RNA sequence: ACCUCGAUGUCGACUCAUCUCAUCCUCGAGCUGAAGCAGGUUCGAAGGGUUCGGCUGUUCGCCGAUUAAAGAGAUACGUGAGUUGGGUUCAAACCGUCGUGAGACAGGUUGGUCCCUAUCUAUUGUGCCCGUAGGAAGAUUGAAGAGUGUUGCUUCUAGUACGAGAGGACCGAAGCGAGGACACCUCUUAUGCUCCAGUUGUAGCGCCAGCUGCACCGCUGGGUAGUAACGUGUCUAUUAGAUAAACGCUGAAAGCAUCUAAGUGUGAAACUAUCUCAAAGAUUAAUCUUCCCAUUUCGCAAGAAAGUAAGAGCCGUCAAAGACGAUGACGUUGAUAGGUUACAGGUGUAAGCAUAGUGAUAUGUUGAGCUGAGUAAUACUAAUUGCUCGAGGACU
RNA sequence: AGCGAAAUUCCUAGUCGGGUAAAUUCCGUCCCGCUUGAAUGGUGUAACCAUCUCUUGACUGUCUCGGCUAUAGACUCGGUG
RNA sequence: CAAGGAACUCUGCAAAUUAACCCCGUAAGUUAGCGAGAAGGGGUGCUUAUGUAAAAGUAAGCCGCAGUGAAGAACGAGGGG
């Protein structure tokens, strides 16, 4: 089946309305220069304390 | 009616014998002791009920308006709030126990939330039949079946309001009624009841009187075993 | 399908 | 367990050995027998010689299920084979004898030859 | 609140005999009812061989086997169980802890005892 | 529809825990996704705890999961895990490994996690 | 011959139905050519149900057996963007007939492609945002609603009422059933692809042994948890109010009579509630309770730049939930997940060793070893010493 | 001559018998064969048929009657579209 | 995939057994060639002894519910056009 008439700019950005992105949490690494993510590592290997992950 | 409800978890059922050589199937409730929280009077809020609470927690953890309705009321800081309907005859700050609600083996009815499904198909929902599986099915061979109502304006072309359709099952109240008590243990603090009880371990289980054969007791014996050795 | 008769 | 078209051995020897059932009692759309549900059933394979033919008609009332069935009290009983008796309209079958074991429910039936010729009742 | 599930055995402990002996797969015992027709009780014999055993509680219920006329009886008996006599008479040696073969072996279908 | 992909089976799973196990062990660090460290994890300390029995009974049981790796084929593995692995974690019961999520990934933007062992 | 040929897809079957009553049954009543059982007829009544098979493609029809019955119709003679193609009917061919011929036949036969990924609307679910002159947390009532409402058999009443003999109750009570529905895995089974044991071929771990990969989970016999029925529990009532058909009292109009005009009533699976479920988005935005807020104060005098401290959200480990989202429990002051220990269940005597045996192998060590989910403890691993929104209660 | 309600038959669900609990199909006979029929051949025929039709033994989720598991889709996310 | 076993349905359409080797036994009918692998049954694992070059065969013993243990091998009968 297909649509008999067709949707205007208003049908596609009435639907689109809720699909925007949301931010996700960030946080700041304690001896890194990052703004990194929430409960994650970044570049530079440290989750804090214990490290982890070569410097690059 | 003069109902009598009372609140407690399913923990598991297993079956005990009873005389004239019958098998029964129980399940367990556990019932910790409910907190009367309220008495929703006729002549203030024009309905008689009675507002109870259970399953205590820490208060710290506790938010802060039911920490504060508890502080004021001074009652036992619980986790779950709930009331019943029709019933009357207790005094704010009182204890409950199924064992000055219930005879031995009166007629009760229990309720809880059902048990999820997830989204389940029309078939398994309604007890629709599937259909042909030789000769030719076509890209269907188990749906909902015909949904016609007629075709053209004249009598159709609209699909009926509420007609059984697939969607959404379980979790949701559902109740059983006309199931008899039969142990009772109030150094265990353990209700036993005959049949089945709808909802998973670990949920809300009421426990009130059947709206059916109110007041209405059946001696019921747990069997002895005779054979020692 | 066709043919309708 | 015992449903429409269901051939099945015979305990007693009224001149058949193997019954078909045609239909089952009780309200519309039955579908199941259980033990001591009346039985409206024909004869397949018979031996020549009896009071019965091929191609009658009889009520029948089975006495062994392979499947079984979960008593009141508690116990469960179980066959390897199907079994029936035959009756004229009463509850006292035209058997002379009755081969095999018999289930307990009938009982509950009524049919207290089905009891009384019975060479051990499980 | 908090629990241990030991109060399904906690409201169990209240049916149980302590008489009934081991009895594993494959050994010959005899079991005996009670049936009312009346006050007067009637003594039923039913000899058999063990088929299966398997439960968590009262749960705990095993299969009796017996032969008559040519015609094999099976039968469901509940361990705990009132007016139930459970009794051994003779063990064997078998492999598997529930047998489903012998359903379809009858005529030298019968275990060697244990040594 | 029809004939396409087997995908991800019982075998295709066991080996990608058996093969994950063999190569943590043989080096101790492991990038993979989230979801898959979870599933190897408990294969993981499962082995690690049974491995510090040292007796031929459970060095014939771990050989259910372990397999060569590009730097040590079985047997040197086989023998290092017992050699150096198993006796040093004795004091302190299970819970030897732990995931660290990363960022997404450049081309399918699926999550990365390291899967490493601890002290 | 009015709408359609710039296409409106034509029978029956399957699933799913819905509606009307001119009732197939259950229900109430009148009359009787109603002795009683069993009937005939008419009225009132649509809540529910109204069978399975052989023949034929079939509706219909005939037949067989049941039951309470196997209702009459409609919805593009319900429904092919939900299935089928058995046929009319496409191209092939045949038998009979007509035709001097190609060919044709309400004459019949054998064989013969059923397209479409869902826009709007409507529907079943499940959500985001916003709103109810403060916010948040809960607990409530109920405006308008949805579903459930089918009955049989045996016994006592009693071989009594009735009849004469055959025959045989209404009215109620008790016990057990079928169909449908709500659930639930104690028992019984089915399934149970990281469970157990046995087992063939084959390539490896160098060979013995023991394991690994593959051959539909390789095959076979079992089987945790979960999910299911063939399994077990219950629901199928009781009663209230107003009524149809009908049944009355008193009572005149119309001195009688009369169920009606006034009045006072009896009266059914129908109707409103009595059962179950949801529900204040019921904008007519309802009720109660607890908790939270107070940093002067300016420009186009608007209450403005500071926007909780109540809480919620971002993110994380999960399932009693689950397509996603939500919902629910917990986020180092912790038992939510993982691991470990212990235990339950399953499986059935791990491997090695010792002995008997020339050898398939057998006994003891052993009811031993093993185990995804099962039950609980335990900070060892995972949930950071993080981020955002979020208050001054408008007037009378 | 032969065959015969046969692929031919309108009445037709012709009659009867066999087969089934119950048969517009199937088999055998009866023939007012509306229109059978002799090289547009008629009758019987051993073997064979991815031919059609009827009956039947085992056989099974075709069904009474539905359920579970595994995948690959469908569903969420990332890239193209 | 329990029990029933074609009740499904336009009709057993689809789906299930039977397979390999070896050893027994085989009709009605016929153009005497066949039908025929007709139908219907038994054994198959391991070790030892005997037996030939190895097998086959036999016996004795052993285990498992099951032994071409997995993988690939013809469902059959009766009647008609």
């Amino acid at each position: 089946a297909v649509q008999q008439r067709r949707s205007s700019k208003h049908r596609r950005d009435k639907r689109r309305s809720h699909d925007a992105l949301t931010a996700q949490a960030l946080s700041v690494c304690q001896k890194c220069g990052k703004k990194k993510l929430f409960h994650r590592v970044c570049s530079c290997g440290m989750y804090g304390d214990l490290r982890v992950k070569k410097a690059y | 009616m003069e109902i009598r409800g009372i609140f407690g978890v399913k923990v598991g059922m297993s079956q005990v014998f009873t005389t004239n050589n019958e098998r029964l199937p129980i399940t367990v409730i556990y019932c910790e002791p409910n907190q009367v929280a309220g008495v929703k009077t006729e002549a203030k809020d024009k309905y008689s009920a009675t507002l109870l609470s259970f399953d205590t927690v820490e208060n710290k953890k506790l938010n802060k308006p039911q920490q504060g309705f508890f502080e004021k009321n001074n009652l036992k800081p619980t986790k779950h709030l709930q009331e019943i309907r029709n019933m009357t005859g207790f005094e704010m700050g009182q204890q409950i126990t199924p064992q000055n609600l219930f005879q031995v083996g009166e007629y009760v009815d229990v309720s809880a939330i059902s048990k999820g499904r997830g989204f389940t198909g029309a078939i398994k929902r309604w007890n629709f039949k599937i259909g042909p599986l030789g000769h030719g099915a076509g890209y269907p061979h188990r749906f909902q079946g015909s949904v016609q109502a007629g075709r053209g304006g004249a009598s159709a072309q609209r699909v009926f309001k509420g007609k059984k359709m697939s969607g959404h099952y379980g979790h949701e109240k559902v109740t059983v009624q006309n199931l008899r008590i039969v142990g009772f243990d109030e150094a265990n603090m353990l209700v036993l009841v005959s049949g089945a009880i709808a909802g998973p371990e670990g949920g809300v289980v009421l426990i009130r009187t059947a709206k059916k054969k109110p007041g209405v007791v059946k001696p019921i014996e747990l069997a002895v075993q005779t054979e020692k050795a | 399908a066709a043919t309708v008769v | 367990m015992v449903s429409f078209m269901t051939r099945l051995n015979v305990a007693d020897n009224t001149g058949a050995k193997q019954v078909g059932i045609i239909k089952v009692l009780g309200s519309t759309r039955k579908r199941y027998a259980f033990l001591g549900d009346v039985v409206v059933v024909s004869v397949k394979d018979a031996i020549p010689s009896g009071m019965v033919k091929k191609g009658q008609v009889l009520r029948a009332v089975i006495v062994r299920t392979k499947k079984g069935q979960q008593r009141k009290d508690g116990t469960h009983l179980k066959f390897d084979d199907n079994a029936c008796v035959l009756i004229k309209e009463d509850k006292s079958p035209r058997g002379t004898r009755i081969f095999g074991p018999v289930a307990r429910e009938l009982r509950e039936r009524g049919y207290n030859k089905i009891l009384s010729l019975a060479v051990e009742v499980v | 609140k908090i629990n241990k599930q030991a109060l399904i055995d906690l409201v169990e402990q209240k049916q149980l005999k302590a008489y009934v002996p081991e009895f594993s797969a494959g050994d010959e015992v005899n079991v005996a009812i009670k049936l009312k027709e009346k006050e007067k009780v009637r003594i039923q014999n039913f000899t058999g061989t063990v088929l299966r055993r398997r439960g968590k509680g009262i749960s705990e219920t095993f299969i009796v086997r017996k032969t008559t006329d040519g015609i094999p009886i099976e039968k469901n008996f509940q361990i705990h169980n009132p007016n139930i006599s459970i009794e051994l008479k003779r063990r064997g040696k078998v492999r598997r802890a529930y047998i489903s073969y012998m359903r379809e072996r009858s005529g030298k279908a019968a275990k060697i005892k244990e040594r | 529809s029809y004939i396409n992909k087997p995908g991800k089976t019982s075998a295709w799973r066991v080996m990608t825990v058996r093969q994950q196990v063999s190569a943590v062990l043989a080096y101790g660090k492991i990038e993979t996704t989230l979801k898959k460290a979870k599933n190897t994890q408990k294969r993981l300390d499962k082995l690690i705890t049974l491995a510090k029995v040292d007796n031929f009974n459970n060095r014939r049981q771990v050989k259910k999961w372990l397999l060569n790796t590009n730097l040590f084929d079985v047997d040197q593995l086989m023998d290092h895990l017992f050699s150096k692995v198993a006796p040093k974690y004795e004091k302190t019961p299970g819970g030897y490994s732990r995931v660290l999520k990363l960022g997404p990934r450049r081309g399918d933007a699926t999550e990365m996690a390291i899967l490493q062992l601890t002290d």
